[PDB]
């Protein structure tokens, strides 16, 4: 009945409030967390208190927590639009940052702070009936990102058991890269994740770069820009969870449909139509176009994968007749390779209600959309791109210092790049 | 990671600290007595990072001015900005080191290190969350080279969790004739190798070259290599002192700039070059910018980057410009000279665009290098030093206050292992 | 009262998306014009045509709907179900009490919540006595809810 969002570090965090701005849009929300019958979305039965608490006034606010060890990110969502909707316990800041190190992130500025925030996510869990579980956002390069993620998720396994653990990360970039310790960052925080998340949505900073050059114009596509057009794939991702529809209704139906091997949780999510402000797509159009390697959230090559689980969420005018037509066209002309065992169905989730686009933001508001997710071996291309990096900078042992004075052993390195290892030949293996 | 404790030692270190001061405060629109009078909410954003905000409306340098000359103390508080700096935080001697690294760093000097240390702790106090420190000193002399690394060892020990950070000038035979520099360059370098975070190779040698062969400055006085240094200084600063991602802090930027710990010093380097007071003249673009980074002839350390490799590089590009230009100029400039970036330290080179210009220029570019060949710098020294200590050559003013030879050899030693751990990493593949 | 018209037509219309967007629409507005093309919706194709009509006959609260909204609490659809609970709930029939207490051991957890709600809305003295009932000859859930009815009224 119930999800918590935790949003670490900067990346997380601001992504967070702009998946929030998009979610108070989409159910209907103020952002003083008043909902009134003019803004009242309508059409009755409404699921959102899924994510949102309601308080004796009438006031919806988010069962979400902010982290970050450094205030600079966090204020902004104090002073911001949205300073109102959230609740200053569920907001919560250190002093010195993780300096886009892991060590400092998961053991010594981590350790500080971690018995808090689990106390604030206390808070929260005592509000909930039914809580299902927790959706973490956070990046893979930043230090926070990386180190404190990890040692949460760790104590959210000891603390919730029984309790799904969904994360949204953002995989780095060199366009967007504030650290050239990033891929030692991004290895360390897979390898102690691993066992503790229940799926994986990435989202590579290249890949959203990408595509706000191509298809949104963005001469140089900055941070702002980047994040909104994250949320839009994000909410169309979440959707199942705030509302009344029934595909991937819960965190489990996410996990039984789209997880087969418990390692290999890591979905591609797909998105079109992603328009520019500035020409209607059909339903075989929009479906078309999952398959088309140029709209993926991570840069990678699906032809040379094969699939465990495919789901196709429409959103908006999307006609029953018109979704089975497009399936149909895509499972006769495609070369759509599934894995022996598993069967070729693609799992169809259709939502009426029109998308919501960001008033000042970049994307054009169209009839219909959709998000694919599918379970590819393809991946593996973008655990490769970061494990090489790794390897490049390990085998020199450059930088490593800074970690094994951070309240690392050097051995967790290799360790983690073992766990890695493993993780490849399993994409490898399991696509035969 | 917020504010930034100052110390400026000896003659050169008071006199390029002060010019620091003098810019970074007309950049953050500070007067001479304290008062913010600027337009930008920019310049005071991440103020607290160098001023302290005592009484109402007013800013004070977090500076602490240390020598042992005295003459210093008059010639800091008679100058621009001199009625800023707290009168308290003038720790003045009455003595003078005489250009002996001994008299800085274990008599004269040691004497007035604990009156300095009482200082440091005051300033470190009044401070929410200390990033660390920077000293502004000469590594020529004896009161900023020896008192200087004095405190830089005396503050590790106090402070060890916090980074520390240093502008050290280079001695050389082209602007001081003082016979015993190289001990004292090389006695301190020993201790920078040790006791420094990141240190910011200031030479003398490459100062006095730009003013005489590029500027065409006939014979330039300290006020003009202080025009070079203050604008390094100013551009290197740039990312601690208003509001950005990359390389923010001093940990942040160490992470990026250090892969070993013994390699952090670092070549400094400015675009463009303009002489003191030459006729602000010829708008230069993101191409021409670029271009002047990597060229040797615009170093602040006297070394070819074409006869080494670049382990990592930070530039900084000031002013109004498309950050597309920045972007495609950056990405070229490594790809057409791929064989002086170092092949098994992925995207090593970071950029940084910064809307702020400095006073005069419309645009500029300031490049931070940890290029392995910074040897050439401390082969310069080890050679000028080899000669007089071979013969044990006025070895005596130095024993004499109370040091050893074993010192001399240790310091020798530490500086050559440097240089051959560069030339390992200049000669190292990916494979 | 101009656009009333339309979304009665777009109710019939071809298109489930569009049938949607006329239920959603006619329960924003909420006229009495909408009952009965809302109480043919009831019985739409679309669970999401259904679920929304119910959630629009609800809101008007037109007693014409009292009776295709008990059929509706049998609907094949959990979410159907839950709305027609709630619906029944909001015009507070007491017609509705009885077929509102077999919902009660429906095998979903919303439904059985929703017609749990509904009873609690309505709180006549025919609910009440099915309710003393019920606390005395009654099992698990169901019993429950009697229980905590007549525990919230004394
Ligand atoms: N798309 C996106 N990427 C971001 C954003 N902010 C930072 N990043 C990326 O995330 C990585 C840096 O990690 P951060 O999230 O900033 O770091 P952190 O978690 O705050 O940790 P510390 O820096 O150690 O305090 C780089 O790949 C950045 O480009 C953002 O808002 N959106
Ligand atoms: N660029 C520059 N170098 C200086 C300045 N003053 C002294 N030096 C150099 O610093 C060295 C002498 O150190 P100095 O500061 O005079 O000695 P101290 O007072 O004992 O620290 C020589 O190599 C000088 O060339 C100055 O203002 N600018
Ligand atoms: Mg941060």
């Amino acid at each position: 009945r119930e999800c918590i969002s935790i949003h670490v570090g900067q990346a997380g965090v601001q992504i967070g409030n702009a998946c929030w701005e998009l979610y108070c849009l989409e159910h209907g929300i103020q952002p003083d967390g008043q909902m009134p019958s003019d803004k009242t979305i309508g059409g009755g039965d409404d699921s959102f208190n899924t994510f949102f608490s309601e308080t004796g006034a009438g006031k919806h606010v988010p069962r979400a927590v902010f982290v970050d060890l450094e205030p600079t990110v966090i204020d902004e969502v104090r002073t911001g639009t949205y300073r109102q909707l959230f609740h200053p316990e569920q907001l919560i800041t250190g002093k010195e940052d993780a300096a886009n190190n892991y060590a400092r992130g998961h053991y010594t500025i981590g350790k500080e702070i971690i018995d808090l925030v689990l106390d604030r996510i206390r808070k929260l869990a005592d509000q909930c009936t039914g809580l299902q579980g927790f959706l973490v956002f956070h990046s893979f390069g930043g230090g926070t990102g990386s180190g404190f993620t990890s040692l949460l998720m760790e104590r959210l396994s000891v603390d919730y058991g029984k309790k799904s653990k969904l994360e949204f990360s953002i995989y780095p970039a060199p366009q967007v890269s504030t650290a050239v310790v990033e891929p030692y960052n991004s290895i360390l925080t897979t390898h102690t994740t691993l066992e503790h998340s229940d799926c994986a949505f990435m989202v590579d900073n290249e890949a959203i770069y990408d595509i706000c050059r191509r298809n949104l114009d963005i001469e140089r596509p900055t941070y702002t820009n980047l994040n909104r057009l994250i949320s839009q794939i994000v909410s169309s991702i979440t959707a199942s969870l705030r509302f009344d529809g029934a595909l991937n209704v819960d965190l489990t139906e996410f996990q039984t449909n789209l997880v087969p091997y418990p390692r290999i949780h890591f979905p591609l999510a797909t998105y079109a139509p992603v328009i520019s402000a500035e020409e209607q797509l059909s339903v075989a159009e929009i479906t078309n176009a999952c398959f088309e390697p140029a709209n993926q959230m991570v840069k990678c090559d699906p032809r040379h994968g094969k699939y465990m689980a495919c789901c196709l969420l429409y959103r908006g005018d999307v006609v029953p007749k018109d979704v089975n037509a497009a399936i149909a066209t895509i499972k006769t002309k495609r070369s759509i390779q599934f894995v022996d065992w598993c069967p070729t169905g693609f799992k169809v989730g259709i939502n009426y209600q029109p998308p919501t686009v960001v008033p000042g933001g970049d994307l054009a508001k169209v009839q219909r959309a959709v998000c694919m997710l599918s379970n590819t071996t393809a991946i593996a291309e973008a655990w490769a791109r970061l494990d090489h990096k790794f390897d490049l900078m390990y085998a020199k042992r450059a930088f490593v210092h800074w970690y094994v004075g951070e309240g690392m052993e050097e051995g967790e390195f290799s360790e983690a790049r073992e766990d890695m290892a493993a993780l490849e030949k399993d994409y490898e293996e399991v696509g035969v | 990671m917020r504010e930034i404790v100052h110390i400026q030692a000896g003659q050169c270190g008071n006199q390029i600290g002060a010019k620091f001061w003098e810019v970074i405060s007309d950049e953050h629109g500070i007067d001479p007595t304290g008062s913010y009078h600027g337009d930008s909410d920019l310049q005071l954003e991440r103020i607290n990072v160098y001023y302290n905000e005592a009484t109402g409306n007013k800013y004070v340098p977090r500076a602490i001015l240390v020598d042992l000359e005295p003459g210093t103390m008059d010639s800091v508080r008679s100058g621009p900005f001199g009625q800023i700096f707290r009168p308290d935080n003038f720790v003045f001697g009455q003595s003078g080191a005489g250009n002996n690294w001994a008299k800085g760093h274990y008599t004269e000097g040691a004497e007035l290190v604990d009156s300095v240390l009482d200082v440091v702790r005051k300033e470190s106090e009044s401070c929410d969350c200390l990033q660390g420190f920077q000293l502004t000193h000469s590594l020529g002399g004896g009161t900023g080279s020896g008192m200087g690394t004095l405190l830089i060892s005396k503050i590790r020990e106090e402070y060890p969790d916090r980074i520390m950070n240093t502008f050290s000038v280079m001695p050389s035979p082209k602007v001081s004739d003082t016979v015993v520099e190289p001990y004292n360059a090389t006695l301190s370098v020993h201790q920078l190798v040790e006791n420094t975070d990141e240190t910011y190779c200031i030479d003398n040698e490459a100062l006095y070259d730009i003013c005489f062969r590029t500027l065409k400055l006939t014979t330039p006085t300290y006020g003009d290599l202080n025009h070079l240094v203050s604008a390094t200084m100013s551009g290197v600063t740039t990312c601690l002192r208003f509001p950005g991602q990359l390389n923010a802090d001093l940990r942040k930027l160490a992470v990026n700039m250090v892969p070993f710990p013994r390699l952090h010093f670092f070549m400094p380097g400015f675009a463009p070059l303009t002489s003191r007071g030459s006729q602000q003249y010829r708008a230069l673009t993101v191409p021409e910018l670029t271009q002047q980074m990597f060229d040797s002839k615009n170093m602040m350390a006297a070394c070819d980057p074409r006869h080494g490799r670049y382990l990592t590089v930070a530039a900084i590009f000031r002013g109004r410009m498309s950050m597309k230009e920045v972007d495609e100029q950056m990405l070229n400039v490594q790809n057409k000279n791929s064989s002086y970036f170092v092949e098994w330290i992925p995207n090593n080179v970071k950029t940084a665009v910064c809307d702020i210009p400095p006073r005069g220029l419309k645009m500029s570019a300031t490049f931070i290098g940890n290029s392995t060949a910074i040897q050439e710098l401390f082969k310069r020294i080890s050679e000028q030093f080899t000669a007089m200590f071979r013969r044990k050559a006025f070895l005596h003013w130095y024993t004499g206050e109370g040091m050893d030879e074993m010192e001399f050899t240790e310091a020798e030693s530490n500086m050559n292992d440097l240089v051959s751990e560069y030339q390992q990493y200049q000669d190292a593949t990916a494979d | 009262p101009e656009k009333v018209e339309m979304y009665i037509k777009n109710l019939q219309d071809d298109s489930p998306p569009v049938r949607f967007n006329a239920a959603v629409a006619l329960g924003k507005i909420g006229d009495e014009r909408a009952v009965e093309p809302l109480i043919k919706a009831l019985k739409d194709e679309d669970w999401q045509v259904r679920k929304t009509a119910a959630y629009a006959l609800g809101k008007i609260g037109d007693e014409r709907a009292v009776e295709p909204l008990i059929k509706a609490l049998k609907d094949e659809d959990r979410y159907v179900r839950s709305r027609a609970a709630l619906a029944l709930g909001k015009i507070g029939d007491e017609r509705a009490v009885e077929p509102l207490i077999k919902a009660l051991k429906d095998e979903d957890e919303y439904v059985r919540l929703s017609a749990a709600s509904a009873l609690g809305k309505i709180g006549g003295e025919r609910v009440r006595a099915a309710m003393e009932k019920l606390a005395e000859t009654g099992t698990g859930f169901a019993r429950k809810v009697a229980v905590n009815y007549l525990e919230t009224h004394k």
